[PDB]
Parts: C-alpha cells; structure tokens; sequence
C-alpha cells in the first residue's frame, strides 16, 4: 500500500511488514536457502587470515577488477581532438557499453560509432564494414576526422586496419584527403591507459611522421602537454590556468575538456573544441613535450623522442608539492619564462592549509587504488602530509612501476609499514583490510561494496570510502574536480581532513555515550 | 494525427543518409495504422544495424550475462574472455535480490577470467578448469556456475562446454556454458534465445525424477520479470494476495532451485515475452504447463490482468481478485486526482528494447498522456503486430532508430517528454526536453502495480514539471 | 592505560573499562543524579509538541542564539582596509573574543586592539585610555589607519568618541592629518552585520563627507561594490572574476580577501591588500553603487544617496540562478558591457547541473538559518531547485525582511509548507525540527547539537545538518568556498546532491535488510 | 643563556614603545635567576594593560563564566546581558562532563538575557525574574541557576542580589548572582575570585548542618581541576587506585552536590592554585581541611605528587601508591624510550595563563626539552616564585607580553616549538615554527597523569618533526 502524501520508493517501501512477509515466505519456501549460522560462519571465515592466504594464491580467477580494456581510453584520446569522431572497429555492443560508462561517469553525452561487425566478418573481415561505416559515418555526422580503433573480436580476427582505409580511399568511399588515424588497441593487453597511449601515437604518428623535412624544434616557441587519460575536468583547466599565468606558449594535445561539459541552453551540440589538426601538424615545431602521466606514455614518448627529436624531461605526475614545484622549475627552464608571484602565494597558501591540518592528519591509515601515475602521486602526497599510505593497489601495474613507488616510500620515513600490489583486484584488497584494517580507503565507487562488507564486520572494523579516482558513479559532479598542482592538492588535502572530521563526529554522537568528545571547535 | 507531414518527416530526415544506407532505413521507420495486425508489410525489425550510424543496441553477450543469467543470486557467472565485458556490465542494471553478498548471493560481483594474449595464442581451457577450482576454493557456498562466453571465445575455437562437462561431473555441480558471444546476432535478442537455450539444456530438467515437491491447484511461476527497482516483489505481493503460491521468479531475485521447480506450477505468467517465450513455449511442450502474457503497468492493465489471472482457476480466486481490486481502487484513484491535472494532455516519445515500449503505454494512457512516437531496439516483428493496436493513430514507430533520425524526429515532433536510455538522457536534456530512464527508473521505483504507479505517477510530475526546464535561456539572449 | 604503539586520545580511552567504573561509581556516589528513566520522560517531553508550545511563548529567555554583536562586524569590515588598524574603545575582554572567534572560523590571524577601559573608566569616561591607545598603537603596529569601534561598556558611559579624537590630535598624542574614522556599535542594538554597516557608513563619511564639492558621478568610469559583512573568501573573489569577465571598471570597498589569506612563507604579514585611501576618497566619482548584501546596509545605502547621489539599484544578493541574472544585466546597463560568452556558458553550465540532479534535489525539505540577505539567497536558490523550505530561521530578522520572503516564497508552489520565524533562537528551531522533521538542516556549527539531539531519539528522527554560513568551527578550509554568482550555485548544488546521496547510502548499507537500494550508479 | 644578550634583546624591543609605555613594559621583563626567592625584585604582574598593545587577557567575565562556574554541568547559567558574551564563550572551552545535554546538563548550551535598548534604559531586573520563571518551566530538572553579570550589568542600577534572593525563596531553588563584570580588575584573576566568593556565599555552606553523608579517613577533593580533554578523569583513575575516595572535583564534570559536599573532605587537592585558592584557604580557615598543591604533568611529578600525598595518610595509602607507581613504571618507560630520542635537545616558548606556564615544566623536561622563556597572561607574584625556582638560569620571564614583544622576542631566540593560545598559533605558523596549543591541547588529550603523558609526547613528536615545516620555502626563492 501507498500513500498519496509520502509515496516510497523501493527503500524504504520493501521494508513494510507486508513485503517482510512475502520475502520470509518466499525464501522459506523455494529458495532453498543455506540456514543463517552457516553464512555467519562463512563471511567471518572470509574475513580471517587463511582466507586471505587463499586469496592471494589465485592465479587464473579474477574478482571485482580494476580496469577496463583499451578501447575505451582510446574513445577518450579521440575525443580530445576537434570535431572528431570516435570510431571502432569491430562489435556494436563494445561501444554501447563504453557510451554507457562514460555516460554514468560524466553525466554527459558521447559520442562514437561501430562498424557492427557480425559472423560473416569473423569468417571474410570487415573490410566491407570499414567502407561502409566510414562512408555512413562522414555522410551523417559530419566529422572533420575519424579516429579508429579495434574491439578485441578484429584483434583476433586480425583485420589490416591501414590497408582497410587505404581500401576505402582508393574506391571513393571519403575522400584521399580526409584525416583517418588509426591505432591496434587489444583489449587483452594492458588497459584503458594503453589504449589511450596507442590512440594519441597513432594520431600523431599520423600528422607528423611523413612531413618532418620542415620541422625545426623550437620554431614556435611552445610546449607541448599531453595529460593522457585523464577524467578530471578540473585537471585540463589548472594545467591551462597555470600555464596562462606563467606567460608560457604551449599546445595541449587531445583536448576533451570542452566537449565534456557543454552548456545545456536548450541546443545539442556533438563537437566543441578539442586540439586541431593544426596544432597536431605543428606540434614538431615545440621548444619540448612534456608528458603529464608518464607511466601509460611509453610509446609516445618513444614516438616523440625518435621523430620529433624532442628532449622529453623526466618529470613525475604534477601533484601534490614536491612534484608541482618540480613541474614549474622545469618548464620555466624550458620556457626560460620565470615564475610569477601569484603561484608562489598559490603554493605558500597550500603549505598554509598543510601546517593548519596536519594534527587531524598526521598518522592516519589509507588503502587506495586506481591507475599507476595517479596512485604514485597520490601516495607521495599522503607522504608528504604525514599519512601513512598501508595498501597500495594498482591492477594495471607493472614491476618498474613497483620499484619507483618503493623507492618513493623507502624515502619517508612514513613509508615504512606501507606494501605495493600490482595485478591484484579488490577482492585481494577486501581481504587486505579486512586483516590489516586501515582508516580509510581512496578509489572509485566499486570500493562502497568494499565498505558495505567491512560494516557488516561490525561499526569498529568498518572501513569508510573516499571517492578520488575513476569512475565515480555515486556522486554527482565530482568529475569538475581538481587532483593536479597546488589547487588540486588543496582539494585533496581539504576532503581528506573533511572526511576525518566527519567520521569523528559519526563516532562521537551517541549522546551520553560518546559524546563527551563532541567538540564544538576541532 | 497528419500522417501526411509525419511521412514528409521521415523522408527528410532520410535524405542525407548514403544510397544503400537510406534504402535500408527507409524499412524501419513508420506510420502507424491501428487496424493493421500484419506489421510485416508496414515495418522491418530485427535486421543488422548499418555500419557507423551510431546505434543503441548491445551484443548477445549483454541480452545473456546481462539481462537473463545475471540476475540469478545464488550462482556464480563468469565473463570468459577480457576484462572489459564484464567491468562494464558490472552492477549497471537494478535487478534487486536479497542476500549477503560475497558469501551466497553474487549479482553485483564481477568474475572474469582476465584474458591476456598468451591466453588468446594458446587457448583458455586450462585457465578455465583453474578458475573453476579457485571459485570452489573461495565461494563454497555458490550454488552453480554460468561461464559466459565473449566474442574471443568464439573467434579463437575455446570448447567451453567439454571443461564444463568434466568439472561438473568431477564436483558434482552445475556449470552451464553459454556460448553468447557478442558477435553472434545482431542485438541483445540472440541472446536472449542463446540463454533461454543454455537453461533449458542444463537447468530445468535436473528435477524431472523428483516428485518430493509437494503440489497446489495454485501454483504459478513469474517468468521474464527481472525485479528492476522491485518490480518483481510488487507483483508478486498482488499475485499472493489474490491467492496464488508463486513458487519461481525468471529470473530478479531468482535462484537455481526455483528454476528447477518451475516445471511443477500449473501456470506460467510471463511479463516479457521477447526474453522468455523461448522457455515458455518449451515448457508448454515439454510439461504440458500452460502460459499466458500480463501486463502489471498502470492500474486499468493491472485490473485487467489480475481479471484474466482469475478466470484460469476456481471462484475463490475470482473472490479474491475481487476483493485485491476493490481494496487496491482507492489508493491509485487518489494517485490519479493528485497528478492527472498536472499532466492530462502531454505527449511522449518512447524508445526502449523490446517489452516496455507498448507496455507502458497504458500506465501513460492512465494519467491522460498520450503517446505520439514509439520504438524498439531490437523487438521482432510479432512484437510491432502486438504495438499496433496500442498505438493511436498516425504515431511514429520506429525500429533500430539511429542517433541522428531520432534527434530530428524529437526535433520536429517537439514532444513534451521523452522515454529512453542512459545513452540519449543528456542529449535532450541539453535541447530543454524533461527526459526519463525508462531501463532503470531512472534510479526509482518500482513502477509495477498498484504501489509501482504511485511512484511512476509521482516521477513523471517532478520531471516534466520542474522548473529548471524554464531556465534554459539566459535573460540577455 | 596506554599501550606506546596505539595511544589513544579522549576518545576512544575513556571508553576503557577502569574509567567506566570510576564514572559509574562517581556518578552513583557523589552526583546525585536524577534516573535514568526521569531523564529519558523529560527528553521525551522535550521533543513533544506541548513543549514546542511552551518553548514558543517565552518573552525573556533567549537560548542558543544565532547571533552576534556589533563591534565583531565593525572589526571585519575594518579589517577590509588597507593597513588599518581595528581598535574598539572599551574592555579587552571583547577585543579577545573577537580574535578568537575569527581565529576559530578563518585559521588566520587576526589583528585588534584595544584601550583597555576599566573600572576607573566607568567613572570618568575613557578619553586618556584613547589618547594613550592611539599613541601607542601608532608608534607600535604602524598602520596607515585606526578605526575605531565600541563596546557596549563605551555605550553605557557614553564616551563621545568624536571629542576624544579631536583632543587626541590637538594634544599631539596622534598628528592632526592621519585618518581615524570612528562609528559608534552598540551591542544592544542589531547585530554583527548592524556593526559592520556603521563602521562602513562612519569610514566613507570621514573619507568623502567634507569634500563632495569637486565629485562628479561618473567621471571615473567604475563601479562601486559594498559586499558587507562577508566570511567566505570566494564570494570577494568570484565578485571580482566575474566584473573582470565583463571588462567592467569596479571598486570593492572594504575588500579583506587578501588579509584572510596570506601565505606562510617564512613571513607573519600583520597587513595584506585591502581597499586604499584613494579609493574611498574616488568612490563618490563612480557612476553608480552596488550594494551586495541591501538588507542589512541601509545606513550605508542612506549615506550614499543621500551624499554621493548615486541612484543605488534594487538588487538583491547576487545568489542563485535567476538573482545571478539579475546582477549582471544590472551591471551590464549601469556600465554599458556586454555580457561575455563565457558567462554565458557558465550559466549553461550549471542549469546543466541543475537537470542532472532535479530528480534526488526534488521535494527535499530543508530548515535552515544564518543572516537575512544569505538566508534568502538559499531560499531563493532552494526554490529554484524545486526544494521545499520548511522551517526559516533567522534571529536578526525583521518584519519588512520577513515580508519579502514571504512573498518570495507565495510566488513558488514549492514555498506553500513554509514558515518564516524572526527573533527566535535555535532551541525554537530544535522544537521545531522535533515537531516537524524536515529532511536536512542547513545553518553553522551550532547545528550540530541539534542533530545529536535528534540521533537521541532515534536513527529514523535524525536530521543531518550541511554547514553552510558562519561561523563553521569543527570542518577545516570550508571558508574558502563561493556562495555568491554561478561558481557558488554550483559549489551549493553540489554539497546538497552529494549530502542527499551519503544519506541515502548511509540507510542502504545494511547487509541483507537494506543493501538491496544500495544502487553502485545513483 | 648569556643574559647580557637577553637583556640587550630586551632593551632593543622596549626601543619602539613611547616613554610611559616603555617605563611600564620594562618593569614585565625579566631573565630568571633560580636563587632569587622573592620575585617582586625582578617582575612585576597583576597590573592594567597598556592600551592599544594587542594584550591578550580576558576579562572577568571570562574568569568566572567561562572559567569556574560553566563546568558546573547540573546548573545553568545565565549571561546576564546583551548576546555578544555568551556567544563567543559557548563551547569554547573543553571542559569534559558526562551528561544528557538539554535535559539534565548544560555545559555547551547559551543562555542569555539579550539585552536590548530598553533593558538598558529601563534595567533588566523584571526581565531577569521572567527568564528564572521561564527557565523553571522548560528546564525542571536543572538543580540551580547561576546569573553572571556583564559589563552593562554594573555599569546601569542593576540590583541581581535581591532578584536572585527573592526567586530563591519563592521557587525554593538555589540561584547565584555573580557580579563578574568584564570592567572589573584586569584579567580573568578578579573573575576567578568572584566567583570564588560566590561559590563561598551562597552554594558551599548549604549542607553545614546535615550530617547524614557518611565520610572516611580517605576523603580527599580534587580543587581546580577543569577536566580539559578529560584531564581530571586521568587524574582520577590514579587517586582512586591509591585507595583514597574523590568525594568532589572543583569544577569539570562537576555538580553542585559535590560542592556541598566538599567540606566533608579529610584532604583537598588543589591542582589550579590561581584560581581556587580563596576557596581552598577558606575551607582551612572554617572547616579546618588541609589543603595542598600537586602536579600531575609528565611522570616525575605525578611520582612525587602521588608519595606527597601518600604521606598524610596511614600505611596502607603509601603501599598502594608504590603499587600504582610500580604498575605504571613500565608503560611511561616506554614512551621515553620511544619519543625522547626524537625530541632531546629542543628548546620551548610558552606563554600560556596562569598556572600552566609553570606546571608543564616537568613533563617537557621528561622528554629531555629545555625551556628557553615562560611567561603568564594574569599571575600574581607568587606564581612568579614558584616559576622562578621551577624554571632554568638565565632564561626569559615575560608578564602580560603583546604581541609585537612576544614576535620580537621569538624572532631573536628562535625556539624549535611554541605553547600557547589560539591568538598565536596562526602567526607563529606562518613563521614557520611549531606551535602547539597549550589551552584546549590541540584539541586533543587528556595530557595528565599518566595515561595523558603518552598523549603529550606523541603529539609534541608529530607537531615538531612533521614535514610541513620543510616546504614553507619555495624552491625557486
Ligand atoms: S583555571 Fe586558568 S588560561 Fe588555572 S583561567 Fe585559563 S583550565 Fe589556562 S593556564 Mo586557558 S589559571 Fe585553567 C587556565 Fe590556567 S582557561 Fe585554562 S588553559 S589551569
Ligand atoms: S560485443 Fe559484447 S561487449 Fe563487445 S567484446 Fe563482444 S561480448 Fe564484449 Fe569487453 S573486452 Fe573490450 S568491451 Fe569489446 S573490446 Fe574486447
Ligand atoms: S569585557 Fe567581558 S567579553 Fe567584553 S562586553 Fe564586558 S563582560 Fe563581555 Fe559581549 S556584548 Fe559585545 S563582547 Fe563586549 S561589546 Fe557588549
Ligand atoms: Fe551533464
Ligand atoms: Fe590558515
């Protein structure tokens, strides 16, 4: 029954006595149900030790992953670019489901097509797809590029995607002198990040390779930034305000920050902004290209290094202190441009904030996860505000990786009780806390059933979650937030003390309990 | 009405597409004739969609994993192949369950098998019998598994259904292949079939010798409600005080043994008949059980059903509808003289899979909506002969519809809300238009029977009558 | 006891089982306490209609104000100056509550002194406590300028603050040409924001009374902002952007954004930034004023008519969607500017935000409290989300103020629950959050206590509380948000959508009761 | 060290004052010499600030509101007065109590009279009756009601007195007026003896004539401990492990039943000496209790303090606390040897009120850190010659230092870490030193005995080594 006053939805209208009846029958009835002690006795053996140690001697069972497969972060590479469409080769519902993702992370429209490729491509190819979809695809959505890339079905197949659009330019499917990069990106090696990196050398490989006999490094007097995968608007935004104020030309390269948040005035727009073709075709040109997430940026920097003769610096993701100064110092150099007064006060105002929290701060326990250049500068953050990182978790991670993120934590002293996992899920990470239970956890959204799990451990042994990283589906609008320079670390730092506070508080409400520690001022 | 500019629209909207393209789309859009039954000669349905026209639909893969077997909470699924299937559909659809997660229910967990490329080059079988040891290792309370399978799976000659013979003879436990790789069909259908296939093969007839189950003249099985938001639960609390013992729920909240006792009720109500007539219609042949399609949307279809329910069993069932309806009648009157005002008159353009957009027509029709524009994803051509007759008259139908025509049609049509996917909400909430999910309620719920039509009334207000649609012009422009 | 790996602070080391014997054997020896079954029916009572009806009838009583007293808003808007001094004639006792105060909200020094009036002032007055204060403060702190308040010790004597002055500079203690513009801030009368208007109002009639014979409206071509009594920094701020965006000469009187925010670099600045001398002294050659905050600036809107003849418009606070709009087409005619795009987009932006979260902000039922101007503002803002205001609160209301919100509110459907309460304290907003439980409350610190009372009575009564306004004493770094223009709008959705989505999280995490709405995508 | 620069520090720092605020502000000054006995020689404090020097004293108000009679958890008090006072002191102060807040404690709750225009014009003696009566209404389990004056009070013809007798009488409830004008003295010390004389004139002689309370040879009363962060109950523990029985503490976590039943006490222990010493020396002189000072900061004091008192009682008394010393021995043990290493060798500022500049000598000492300045807010100079003696040879001693002398004087001496109040800890933070609050703890605690010494040291060992204080210069600058 209802109310036509206070309608309920599903919670909490399902805990009325008479759907508590129907489920109580229901269950005893035919569901066949293992007794209630019996699944006690289980969850509490899944929260033990020995379970644990089985755990970690999986080795062909992957549980609760955290990764997707490369073409999705080659949809988002494209996307940077102006007036481009994302366009994979290969099945239709690999791109429903990266439309959907993307969708639910953004709260925003995506865009990218498929060439629906069935049975009869997996026994002749999909070279009569390729023609066709690019023919379709120009003729309807009015692209001025379209980047390609594969689902794993034309991986297997082993579809030749340069001589398919050679094919399709060569019989008037679009025109010879429309731009189509192209780029392999299997989804059964590496990840997102992966496909990312292939997209953008791919894209640029195709701009730059065969037009270098004019090319004089440094004529433009620019630099060039490539964010990489990236899901913060707020990211685009500091690295182009800090830039600007700095007085330093630069030309960033795949560009979604505008497309991502397009205004709602009553018209649909597909395109908005993203690099053009001509900042792509004069990238050679640049004083130097620095790469913001060098650990996914291999072969671009490969790329870059052996075609546009570019001195790429060894620089570490811009987050946090050490590292944003570090990343300012080196492109003043580049630029030869010295640093303005106003990012000295930014940063003076960060250690400011530091100095306030670091009581609250100072010892607390944090499991995180999330993507390699992320994680590592989300530990040296931590690091640096005295935190103590416990279980650092990292599915896309390699073994170069876990010997820099060691030796980031050998040099603190607040690094010591802290373990580097790489290839490991957030099964092995539900385990992890379980057994050595921090204070709290940063990661994305799958981490809240981590958190469901702990409370029903019990209220002590939960272990709250703190939304930083990709995707958050939970939230509404967290993806305008900031994670790089002296903006993105006073964003971090504030949430991070917020969320202490707010767990002191919860702990200390019981009133007459508790509540003697319910200190007005903190 | 004016089936004259309607048919002026489509063809402009189809003037920009390729020859051989437009030739192809021009079949699948039309004007709707309610005395026509034979949708054959009017509309095409369930045809591969055009190369990079920026479909809505999915793969089998998702019409199987996704939408039939994953539901099921005390079995285990895993997604055979790479990593990006099974992360993607993780949780992403409302089938609610009850149960302790990680221990005996599994719905919103993510098994994979994690393909890399040496698994690719030489084959995942092993790997596969592995996996199925450590899942018995680490889950001793999982009541089955479903392996389900993806495109590499099918593309690299992997015999999934060997491996699953001899772990379940070696475990004595159920494991169901399913090869619903996402290049078979052309929409979430094939795997539909491929599913209902998978079950019968392997599930339902694992109690055909059992007769301990003890048997009523009341017993009916829910099949093809998947309990999004609790839909289910609200239907079987109506099925339940009307006097039926619902033994088995296709397939939210639904386990393996109320699959295996499925083959005892005496009726089948089936909610989606584009999933599930694959099994009904088995079970029709094989046991005899008769079926019979409902529909619990809106209180005058919910009246309606519960009435045609009744009269396949005694008078005291038909007392006892009597009184569900006669207790139930206040609560939606009062819903409708609360929100009909707000919304008599108002036009509405749906396009969902294959079930819902001709089955909530009638809840629309309750609060004096009407319905302008329709379509399906991916229904067959029986599914449009049942839509005809629930359409009005010169209403737009339109099957696979493309990005761009449904942009324009929304454009020249100007409905005043629109029914669709996550993949269209932010597109035409952008062009000023109140939208509505009408796959996941938008996050709400349920919206079926009585208690769901409350809610479904009360979600259609908020959003068409929200204020922040008179704000998409700034004063100065 | 304390273990040396794990030491435990107040909380949870009370909570031992020693201590809780000494507690109990303390309370049932020496307290005389009442029993527990007394004090559960008192609080009971307490949370009854009945006692709402006795609580509403007291004429003598004030508990737990939401209030201040004038000297604190004269310091603030004195703070606002370039290299002045804040110095309230009076006792110290109120000059170091001040500075605590502001302490507490800002984690920033705060600079103020006093002459330290005692008992041998009450008799005498204290004109030789000014003399010797100004001298000594002069030569001491060096600041350009002093101006002068009063505590309500000053008020009582009544101390002529003109005369003292005056005879400070003729005895030489102070030269005759350095600025000391005084107001008198009665403590009795009005509030903090009553404060800062008269200490406003007394700096600009010392800065341009005497020499309005050469002023020319318009013949500077800018704009003057008066944002008043003001505790976010981001609200000065983004006024600025957003004047800069539109290429508008501007003026922001009494501007401390820069005082409350130095770096720490090495330094301790007594003085930062701030509104100089020479632009008071131009202020009456703008072409127009513009009052931030009308409702609680009349003093100052009756100088600058009646003075500066400046046709002041009718504005409201610059706070939401449509009174955002109204500001800048206002500014736009008075200035002769166009309205940029990127305003423009940043309108679409969040009306883009607005649509995405309709569905969990609609009917939400919100009691909320703070100064008259903010308090609007939210109810406006709360409106145009499609919220509900139940309760309204505001203790240093009055009657005209409560008639424009209420006719604010009779133009929304949504505003037709809604009751607006004017001299009542937040011990009236607890009965009325006990009597009529809206969804969430929205106010300061002082909340707090009153959701702990509502947990007190039970899960299902509990009313969260959003921490918006002043002060906030127990979150860090919350002063640096925006509450004014689009940017704070945002800022505002945000904090709403997301508390609604913790809360709804918080009640669906039960494993196996309510987790089946615990939705990962919401 | 080399007082010669000390005092050279000194003189250059008096160079910016005009003449008579020099004169007044060099008498404050001094370096210490541990052989000097009378401090009158070398200091001189308890006099009125220099105006406009950005003091930071309080007022009397604050003495005695804020200081000694807002523990008091079964009372209620009233801030006779406009709303400024009440409201910046609610909450402000830690002082830890057990109680349900609303009901039958109010220690973080506001109660004010908020004077308005007329209540100054007309008085406020009409209004003080009706807020009693309504008080008495909506808080009936309240067991009295204290009215603390403020500046507007004393200075208009209010007579409290006779109202607060005559409501005594008329509701039979014990009602106390106190006059702690904020113009009255020169700091919280005049608050503090008013509210003593307060306390001594109308609530301690209530129960002179009933003897029905049964009383021990062990009966012992904690005197001026406040319970900040739980302090006194830290304290507590270790007096009750000793054997003996805390019939009162003065005045956290008090009640008004354990002020009246203090004169039944063999022993009073007065930790704040500053500001519960009028009453302690008049309970000696009505009553004849002894009275004697403790220190419960760092694990040397709180040995002595313990074997003190130990001493005025029996046998058993001394075996117990050799008990309690031996059971707690290892645990401050541990903490030494893990925080000493650490923070050996540093060099500390305090400036802190009226007792602790002096009693947390030792507990620093303990962790091998030297005290370089030390200085009071409001002392009188007997604090001064127990400082003397308890500080070291040629370090600072500064009474009633503004701000400009106590940046001075930190700029020259450079200490690694600073203790003092919240009007401080900002500016000293931006200096780029340490800063610890020695008021409120940081919001942390308890720091007594020795549980709170493990506390202590963990938070000075994470305030002065933490690595923010490394990055204050920009690498480019
Ligand atoms: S009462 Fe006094 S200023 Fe003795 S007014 Fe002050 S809680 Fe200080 S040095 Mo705040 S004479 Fe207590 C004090 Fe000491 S408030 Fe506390 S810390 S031991
Ligand atoms: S149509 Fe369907 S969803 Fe597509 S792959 Fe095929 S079964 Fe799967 Fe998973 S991993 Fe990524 S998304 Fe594909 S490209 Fe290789
Ligand atoms: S020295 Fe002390 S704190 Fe000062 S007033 Fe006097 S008792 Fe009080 Fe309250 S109201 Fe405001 S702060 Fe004063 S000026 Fe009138
Ligand atoms: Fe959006
Ligand atoms: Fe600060």
């Amino acid at each position: 029954s209802q109310q036509v006053d206070k309608i309920k939805a599903s919670y909490p209208l399902f805990l009325d006595q008479d759907y508590k009846d129907m489920l109580a029958k229901k269950r005893d009835g035919f569901e066949e149900k293992y007794p209630q002690d019996k699944i006690d006795e289980v969850f509490q053996w899944t929260t033990t030790k020995e379970y644990q140690e089985l755990n970690f001697q999986r080795e062909a069972l992957t549980v609760n992953p955290a990764k997707a497969c490369q073409p999705l972060g080659a949809v988002l590479c494209a996307l940077g670019f102006e007036k481009t469409m994302p366009y994979v080769h290969g099945s239709q519902g690999c791109v429903a489901y990266f439309r959907s993702y993307f969708n639910r992370h953004f709260r925003e429209p995506v865009s990218c097509v498929s060439d629906s490729m069935t049975e009869d491509a997996a026994v002749f190819g999909g070279q009569q797809n390729m023609k066709d979809g690019l023919q379709n695809c120009k003729a309807t959505y009015k692209p001025d590029m379209i980047a390609v890339s594969t689902t794993c079905m034309a991986e297997v197949i082993g579809d030749d995607l340069n001589a398919f659009i050679n094919n399709s330019k060569k019989e008037g499917f679009i025109p010879d002198e429309f731009p189509v990069p192209f780029a392999h990106t299997p989804s059964f090696v590496g990840s997102h990040v992966t496909g990312w990196d292939n997209m953008f050398e791919g894209i640029a490989r195709y701009f730059t390779l065969k037009s270098m006999d004019d090319k004089v490094v440094g004529s433009n007097k620019k630099i060039n930034i490539v964010p990489g995968f990236e899901t913060y608007l707020g990211n685009f935004r500091v690295i182009k305000r800090m830039l600007s104020e700095m007085g330093v030309g630069y030309s960033l390269l795949s560009d979604p920050e505008e497309v991502l948040d397009t205004p709602a005035d009553g018209q649909f727009r597909m395109y908005a902004g993203g690099t053009t073709q001509e900042e792509m075709k004069d990238a050679p040109n640049a004083l130097n290209t620095v790469l913001l997430q060098p650990w996914h940026l291999e072969k671009t920097k490969k790329f870059v290094e052996g075609t546009w003769k570019h001195e790429v610096p060894k620089l570490n993701i811009p987050m946090g202190l050490d590292w944003t100064d570090e990343f300012l110092m080196k492109v003043s150099e580049i630029s030869g441009q010295p640093i303005p007064a106003s990012l000295t006060k930014e940063r003076g105002r960060l250690v400011d904030m530091m100095t306030d929290s670091h009581t609250w701060l100072h010892g607390k326990r944090f499991a995180l996860w999330g993507d390699p250049d992320f994680v590592m500068g989300l530990v040296k953050f931590l690091l640096e505000l005295g935190c103590e990182p416990v279980h650092i978790l990292c599915h896309n991670g390699n073994k170069r990786w876990k010997k820099a993120v060691d030796a980031i934590l050998a040099a603190s002293p607040y690094g010591k009780n802290a373990t580097v996992y790489i290839g490991k899920d957030l099964w092995h990470l539900r385990s992890l806390v379980f057994t050595d239970k921090p204070d709290f956890m940063i990661g994305n959204s799958y981490g809240k059933f981590i958190q469901r799990d702990t409370l029903h451990k019990g209220k002590e042994f939960e272990v709250p979650l703190i939304r930083i990283g990709f995707p958050i589906f939970d939230r509404h609008h967290l993806h305008r937030s900031t994670t790089l320079g002296y903006e993105g670390a006073m964003q971090i730092l504030t949430t991070l003390v917020n969320s202490i506070l707010e767990r002191l508080d919860e702990e200390t409400r019981g009133m007459q309990a508790t509540d003697y520690n319910h200190d007005l001022v903190r | 009405m004016s089936r004259e500019e309607v048919e002026s629209l489509i063809q402009e909207v189809l003037e920009v597409y390729p020859e051989k393209a437009r030739k192809d789309r021009n079949k699948h859009l039309a004007v709707n004739d309610p005395a026509v039954t034979q949708s054959k000669k009017c509309i095409i349905s369930n045809k591969k969609s055009q190369p990079g026209l920026m479909t809505i639909r999915g793969c089998a893969y998702a019409g199987s994993k996704g939408v039939v077997w994953g539901p099921i909470k005390d079995m285990i699924h895993i997604s055979h192949g790479p990593v990006g299937c099974g992360q993607y559909s993780r949780a992403g659809r409302r089938n609610y369950y009850i149960g302790t997660t990680g221990v005996n229910a599994f719905v919103t967990m993510n098994f994979t098998s994690d393909f890399q490329e040496k698994d690719i080059v030489f084959g995942g079988d092993k790997k596969l019998a592995k996996l199925i040891d450590e899942v018995e290792t680490l889950f001793p309370l999982n009541k089955g598994i479903s392996v389900q399978s993806e495109c590499p799976i099918g593309l690299i000659g992997d015999d999934i259904e060997s491996v699953s013979k001899v772990k379940g003879a070696e475990l004595s436990k159920t494991i169901v292949p399913v090869r619903c790789e996402g290049f078979r069909g052309v929409s979430q259908s094939l795997g539909h079939h491929i599913a209902n296939d998978a079950v019968r093969d392997w599930v339902l007839g694992k109690r055909d010798e059992d007769t301990t189950f003890a048997s009523t003249p009341y017993d009916v099985a829910i099949i093809g409600d998947y309990n999004i938001g609790g839909d289910a639960w609200s239907s079987r609390i109506l099925l339940e005080e009307m006097g039926l013992r619902c033994v088995a729920q296709w397939s939210g909240d639904g386990s393996i043994s109320e699959i295996e006792l499925t083959p005892k009720v005496k009726l089948n109500l089936v909610h989606c008949y584009r999933s599930m007539n694959y099994i009904s219609r088995h079970m029709e042949e094989k046991y005899g059980i008769p079926w019979m399609e409902y529909n619990f949307f809106g209180p005058t279809k919910t009246i309606e059903s519960l009435r045609a329910i009744a009269a396949k069993f005694d008078e005291s069932i038909q007392k006892k509808c009597e009184e569900v309806i006669a207790k139930y009648k206040p609560e939606w009157e009062a819903v409708v003289a609360k929100y009909r005002p707000r919304l008599e008159g108002k036009r509405v353009m749906l396009y969902i899979g294959g079930l819902r957009p001709r089955h909530v027509i009638g809840a629309y029709e309750d609060l004096g909506m009407e319905v302008v524009g329709t379509g399906y994803e991916f229904a067959h051509n029986d599914d449009y002969d049942r839509t005809m007759k629930e359409m009005g008259d010169s209403t737009l139908l339109y099957d696979d519809v493309t990005g761009y025509e449904f942009e324009e049609f929304v454009k020249r049509i100007k409905p005043d809300l629109i029914g669709s996917g996550i993949k269209e909400k932010f597109i035409f909430q952008k062009m000023g238009i109140p939208f509505r999910e009408m796959h996941s309620w938008d996050y709400s719920g349920p919206y079926h029977g009585f208690d769901g039509f409350a809610i479904f009334a009360r979600d259609m207000d908020m959003t068409l009558n929200n204020p922040c649609w008179k704000k998409l012009q700034a004063p100065w422009e």
